RNA sequence: UUUUUUUUUUUU
RNA sequence: CCCGUCGCUCCUACCGAUUGAAUGAUCCGGUGAAAUGUUCGGAUCGCGCGAGAAGUCCAUUGAACCUUAUCAUUUAGAGGAAGGAGAAGUCGUAACAAGGUUUCCGUAGGUGAACCUGCGGAAGGAUCAUUG
RNA sequence: UCCGCCGGCACCUUAUGAGAAAUCAAAGUUUUUGGGUUCCGGGGGGAGUAUGGUCGCAAGGCUGAAACUUAAAGGAAUUGAC
RNA sequence: UACCUGGUUGAUCCUGCCAGUAGUCAUAUGCUUGUCUCAAAGAUUAAGCCAUGCAUGUGUAAGUAUGAACAAAUUCAGACUGUGAAACUGCGAAUGGCUCAUUAAAUCAGUUAUAGUUUGUUUGAUGGUAUCUACUACUCGGAUAACCGUAGUAAUUCUAGAGCUAAUACGUGCAACAAACCCCGACUUCUGGAAGGGAUGCAUUUAUUAGAUAUGCGAUGAUUCAUGAUAACUCGACGGAUCGCACGGCCGCCGGCGACGCAUCAUUCAAAUUUCUGCCCUAUCAACUUUCGAUGGUAGGAUAGUGGCCUACCAUGGUGGUGACGGGUGACGGAGAAUUAGGGUUCGAUUCCGGAGAGGGAGCCUGAGAAACGGCUACCACAUCCAAGGAAGGCAGCAGGCGCGCAAAUUACCCAAUCCUGACACGGGGAGGUAGUGACAAUAAAUAACAAUACCGGCUGGUAAUUGGAAUGAGUACAAUCUAAAUCCCUUAACGAGGAUCCAUUGGAGGGCAAGUCUGGUGCCAGCAGCCGCGGUAAUUCCAGCUCCAAUAGCGUAAUUUAAGUUGUUGCAGUUAAAAAGCUCGUAGUUGGACUUUGGGAUGUCCCGUUACUUUGAAGAAAUUAGAGUGCUCAAAGCAAGCCUACGCUCUGUAUACAUUAGCAUGGGAUAACAUUAUAGGAU
């Protein structure tokens, strides 16, 4: 027996059933370009997560209103959606979960947030800044654009303290140019 | 060796069973003792499952036999084998197995009867009184009395000589004695 | 197999031990002792996993070989010694006395007890019969044998045993109206009072127990341990007092505590 | 109510 | 538009002398190592006794082999005979129109080939119809 | 001769029915799917062939494969051509 | 998470399949491949064969030291009391690891039973008669290892003599001392009691007896059960001739804490057997089993124990269209995996559970436990060495090699973690872990971002191997960190980007199906094309250039699911598309008309034979699935972790749900099935 064998893993996306739907392709390209995604796999992963959440909500809504399982899991799901900013306090019913779109999840990406608060001139600039270790959520440097920012952590986004845009120690290019200009 | 498993047997429907494992040591069997009557006593020691002990009697001469009516047990000598229900051949070979009918020496029981009832089949006053008191309920089966004349008593072996190494038993009485006497009179 | 198994795979360890899936390929196999393997808590788990005195297997062995841990007032140096229900675990160096009791979720909990409460334990009687020479005796479900027991004591009763003298100082008859704790099944660790007993010839007996909050549950006779006479247990119960809380109320309490 | 057999391959 | 024999190439199986062959499992009978139990035996060792090796006797378990037969899985075979496929082969014109003898089913016989004929049947007919 | 009832072989009209239609008053009461029950088909060929069994005097009957081959074969109806 | 599209025609509506589309914790192969985190990996064909190395040994104060072993002491005495190799003794090696050949009510799952047995060990209790006339118990006897010295052989943990000496080895033996009970019993103030003697521990064997309960006497649903008493029996491996620490109280006698060991019961760790129900295809398998056990009975033998398990005698039984028996399986079973309207279909060699095997059979010793194979014995098949006389074998263990194939990695390091084992806190562990190979599978994620200028389209956007400076990791490397030691990751001095050559690929561009009536070549050739079709001198289809499209560090190609209402129970068809036997009878099977207590008054409550079925409950390994909590930077994951820096706290958490059939218990009595009714032999 190899103990590593007991670790489990799972897939995070599925390929489209019909590869060459023109309307689907146009919509997907529009979303990818708007949010600066690297490929269709990221969009399909977000769609997979949204489908899972919507299926859970739909399953719960089938149960009786007084069912303890429905109460427990619905509260858990609503709290989860509220923590990540998907739903507003007024949106306090499982029904509003079914009205969630891929755009709602995409708007919670660290890349989209970094672009929106004004730390980047463009969504692609936000991507390159994040992957280059210039952004931190709290006191932790984050380099994953897919990072889903919670409501509480949204206001803590700032430049990394060890980066040129957040502290001192300019980049290697600037240091090299300064050294060259010293002569 | 000898095996007690059911693998080799047929199914209750009559179909054949195909082997799926070898013989196991926990379902073994061993050879019979085939104990006999001989002055050369020979009992073998067997180491069995769990480290326990069994006694294999090859030849026995004496046994521990009890008189049920009198509640007396004495060690006497086994004379011969007269009847065996399982197999007639076991009588010719004088095999000693449980439930076999044998003749045993009556001398110890005759001595006990003489000492207890003061009857053959100095003494103090108290002993005489005791014997007289015992004489009121002195009732003896006539068949046992006729047996005592020849010095031999019919008995049944109640022990398993091949397992415990002893040919113990009890003296036939009443209906059982009549049954076996009738079966022997032929 | 050709004989006794000496190993226990980690996935095959009882779930109430709460062993990590990736911690290793093996779990401590309980040794022979007063308690069954599935219904015990080896000292290695207590010292390493629970109390965290030892960070490793070797540290557990080192601690135990100093003769610093006592079970039922007797020093035990066996790491896999099976310590089970109602047992007393004492560490004189740290002035710690523990009693092994089931929590509402059915897992062994090291319940800290006072010095006075650490001098006795409860036992459940299996049967009473005559030994050699006609001497009566009874045996408990923790492997103990006691000669010349009180004639009133019978099977399924609870006896208060003084560890210092190893003598029965009191006993509780199994009857309706007694507070009991369930030691097996899905209801293990719950505490309530017996309501009625159903007896079926040639079959297990059913016991109906009512929780302090009015909740009702039923279990088999062998899973019921009497804790006192009436409604007051003879020993201090762990936190929660054997009251099973539904997941909804547990979540409500957790959310209230968060704020 | 005499007699009347046959039409290379692909494609338009 | 279309049917068959005949003619060419290739492919797939089928039958088949060879009292064919191999493997596995059971069936009949026989021999039978080793071990165990039993009988005899007594090199030798300790105090007339006790222990006791080689060997030997009969049984039990029984490998392995030989004989008979039956199933299961493979496999060789001179030769024979089927089907299929392949742009532009030969002879007819059997089926499609009443296809020029309406077509077809069963059965029997006969012809290079399609097929023809006899008996009874069906319309899926070329007639839903003569109280005329 | 007239009026009725039951049972039978059929016929005519009709769709509120069904159906791919041709047609069907049972081929209806079927995605609004369920009265009971027997048999039996699963693209076209190879093939009702091989093999085994069984019945038969025989002719043959019953039971009945596979390898391989193939994109259609086929049903109803429409227009044209003949 | 309830979905379809191309293809029969001149066109149409169908049947129907072929093709396409998507999936596989699914294998293989092709091309390509920068980073991080996970992770399968000689199962498939050959349970085929194996060179070499390793994988099982083991020591505490507490069994046995005179190494001619080392060290410290002793000037005089000392049996030894420091380390101790070797060796004897004890224990272990029946666990673990590997594989899936055999095996189709068999293994196995759930659910039962042992009142039908064995169980080293752990835990709790319990041990009373031995010599009786020998007469050590202040302590019995004979050997052997290591050692030493004569060796044999080509040779092996192959082997013979000789000289010593130990025990918790071997064999013996007092076993500290009693009472009570029972039998015989001289003697006797004799319905009595009495000296003396026998028996009497625990265990075995057989008998007799008690073990009640509509003035004592235990347990179960149920036992002549637990247990007591008597008579005896057995040539009983039992009832301590053992060891370490300390060092004390009375007047030599007593005395503590332990170790090891023997026996009994209970318990724990388990096994063996066992109850009910359940398994794929096949009738081109309908009868099978019974000399020589088949079904049952009696009595025995054997077994740990039940049992035709075996023997003797007896009887003729046992299974079967509700499919026996026979055959196939590229069949170990299960937990589970893939796909998901629901129902279903397909898979399950492989890490957890159970079984089996160690080249094929068979037999067996040791032991608590094995029909053991890193044990032995024999045969069969292979096969190494030989001095030819003999001698040694078992990788479906870890590596590795040959072979086979479409098809699968290093002859590495370590006991640091998990745990196991031994005399043992310490040794050992190819179990297990680390690292190497590794595009099986899975997770995150680079290959550029921003301004100026010039072009374009409406301050606003798009393009430019034009200009400009900024950013950064791939790489590299001090250092620290990691680690059993290394390595990797994380962190980070000094370097590291303009055609940012630090250069993204795999398939396509007629339709299905996203993307060219572009250019050159070929000319039914070469070729493409899953299908329909392209190519015959103006080819959107071939070979190329350009451009374009899809996915993207991935993509193409060659069993199985969906789509398939094309296997149809839910839910298909049978006039003409494939299809209802020529007709009737008929046993199994399936199915089967109606009818038996309703209502009001009131208020869950009062008044006028056996099953199916349904409700509820218990119990029903984990892992996997669903699911609660939790910022491993995110995620796949994992079972963590959080406040504050208190010499701490949260009793920190480590929930919950699901689970066919069959079994157990419970409420209901509609719908159903089986049985019964009137010759009254009926009820009372
Ligand atoms: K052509
Ligand atoms: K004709
Ligand atoms: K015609
Ligand atoms: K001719
Ligand atoms: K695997
Ligand atoms: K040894
Ligand atoms: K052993
Ligand atoms: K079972
Ligand atoms: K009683
Ligand atoms: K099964
Ligand atoms: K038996
Ligand atoms: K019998
Ligand atoms: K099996
Ligand atoms: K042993
Ligand atoms: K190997
Ligand atoms: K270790
Ligand atoms: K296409
Ligand atoms: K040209
Ligand atoms: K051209
Ligand atoms: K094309
Ligand atoms: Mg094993
Ligand atoms: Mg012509
Ligand atoms: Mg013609
Ligand atoms: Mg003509
Ligand atoms: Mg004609
Ligand atoms: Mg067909
Ligand atoms: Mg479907
Ligand atoms: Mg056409
Ligand atoms: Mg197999
Ligand atoms: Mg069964
Ligand atoms: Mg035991
Ligand atoms: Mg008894
Ligand atoms: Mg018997
Ligand atoms: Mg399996
Ligand atoms: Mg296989
Ligand atoms: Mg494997
Ligand atoms: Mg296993
Ligand atoms: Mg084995
Ligand atoms: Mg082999
Ligand atoms: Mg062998
Ligand atoms: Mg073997
Ligand atoms: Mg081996
Ligand atoms: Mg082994
Ligand atoms: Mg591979
Ligand atoms: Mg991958
Ligand atoms: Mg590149
Ligand atoms: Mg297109
Ligand atoms: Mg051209
Ligand atoms: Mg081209
Ligand atoms: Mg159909
Ligand atoms: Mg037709
Ligand atoms: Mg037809
Ligand atoms: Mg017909
Ligand atoms: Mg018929």
């Amino acid at each position: 027996v190899h103990v590593a064998f007991y670790r489990n893993y799972g897939k995070t996306f599925k390929k489209p059933r019909r590869p060459y739907e023109k309307e689907r392709l146009d919509a997907e390209l529009k979303l990818v370009g708007e949010y600066g995604l690297r490929c269709k796999r990221e969009l399909w992963r977000v769609q997979y997560a949204l489908s899972r959440i919507r299926n859970a909500a739909r399953m719960l809504l089938t149960l009786d209103e007084k069912d303890p399982r429905r109460i427990f899991e619905g509260e858990a799901l609503l709290r989860r959606m509220n923590r990540y900013g998907l739903l507003d306090e007024s949106q306090n019913k499982l029904d509003y979960v079914l009205s969630l779109t891929v755009e709602n999840f995409l708007e919670r990406r660290l890349q989209t947030l970094v672009f929106k608060t004004g730390m980047a001139k463009s969504i692609h600039h936000a991507r390159v800044l994040i992957r280059q270790r210039h952004i931190r959520v709290g006191r932790q440097v984050v380099n994953v654009p897919s990072f889903m920012v919670r409501l509480d952590s949204q206001k803590h986004i700032d430049f990394s303290l060890i980066s040129p845009f957040g502290g001192g120690r300019p980049g290697r290019v600037k240091r090299k140019n300064q050294k060259a200009a010293a002569k | 060796g000898i095996s007690r498993d059911s693998m080799h047997k047929r199914r209750a429907t009559g179909g054949k069973k195909k082997a799926w494992r070898k013989k196991r040591k926990y379902e073994l069997g061993r050879q019979p003792a085939n104990t006999k009557i001989s002055a050369n006593k020979t009992v073998r020691r067997i180491r069995v499952r769990g480290g326990n002990v069994k006694w294999r009697a090859l030849r026995l001469d004496t046994g521990n036999y009890s008189w049920g009516s009198e509640a007396v047990t004495r060690k006497t000598r086994i004379l011969d084998v007269v009847y065996n229900a399982s197999n007639n051949e076991l009588v010719r070979t004088q095999t000693l197995v449980k439930s076999a009918i044998v003749q045993v020496d009556a001398a110890p029981f005759k001595q006990w009867y003489l000492q207890h009832y003061g009857v053959d089949i100095k003494k103090s006053n108290h002993v005489l009184r005791k014997i007289e008191t015992r004489q009121k309920d002195r009732k003896l089966d006539p068949h046992i009395e006729e047996q005592f004349g020849g010095g031999r008593l019919l008995a049944c072996i109640s022990s398993r000589p091949g397992q415990c190494g002893r040919a113990d038993g009890y003296i036939l009485e009443g209906k059982e004695l009549e049954f076996y006497m009738k079966k022997l009179q032929k | 197999a050709r004989g006794l198994k000496k190993h226990l795979k980690r996935l095959n360890a009882p779930k109430h031990w709460m062993l990590d899936k990736l911690g290793g390929a093996f779990a401590p196999k309980p040794s022979s002792g007063p308690h069954k393997s599935r219904e015990c808590l080896p000292l290695i788990i207590i010292l390493r996993n629970r109390l965290k005195y030892a960070l490793t297997y070797r540290e557990v062995i080192s601690i135990l070989m100093q003769r610093q841990v006592m079970v039922d007032s007797k020093v035990r140096t066996d790491k896999t010694y099976p310590a089970g229900f109602m047992d007393v675990v004492s560490i004189p160096k740290t002035n710690e006395n523990f009693r092994l009791l089931y929590d509402t979720k059915g897992r062994f909990r090291l319940h800290s007890v006072r010095d006075e409460e650490a001098k006795f334990k409860l036992c459940k009687v299996r049967s009473v019969q005559f030994g050699q020479k006609g001497i009566p005796y009874l045996n408990t479900y923790d492997g103990r044998t006691i000669r010349y027991p009180d004639p009133l004591i019978k099977a399924n009763d609870t006896i208060k045993l003084d560890l210092e003298s190893n003598k029965i100082v009191d006993f509780i008859k199994f009857d309706v109206g007694n507070v009991v704790m369930v030691t097996g099944g899905r209801n293990r660790g719950r505490v309530g009072v017996i309501k009625n007993r159903e007896k079926h010839k040639g079959s297990f007996e059913t016991v109906h127990i009512q929780d302090a909050l009015g909740h009702e549950f039923a279990t088999r006779l062998g899973n019921v341990f009497t804790l006192g006479k009436g409604t007051k247990p003879w020993v201090s119960l762990p936190k929660g007092k054997g009251i099973k809380l539904s997941i909804i109320e547990e979540a409500r309490k957790r959310l209230a505590a968060q704020s």
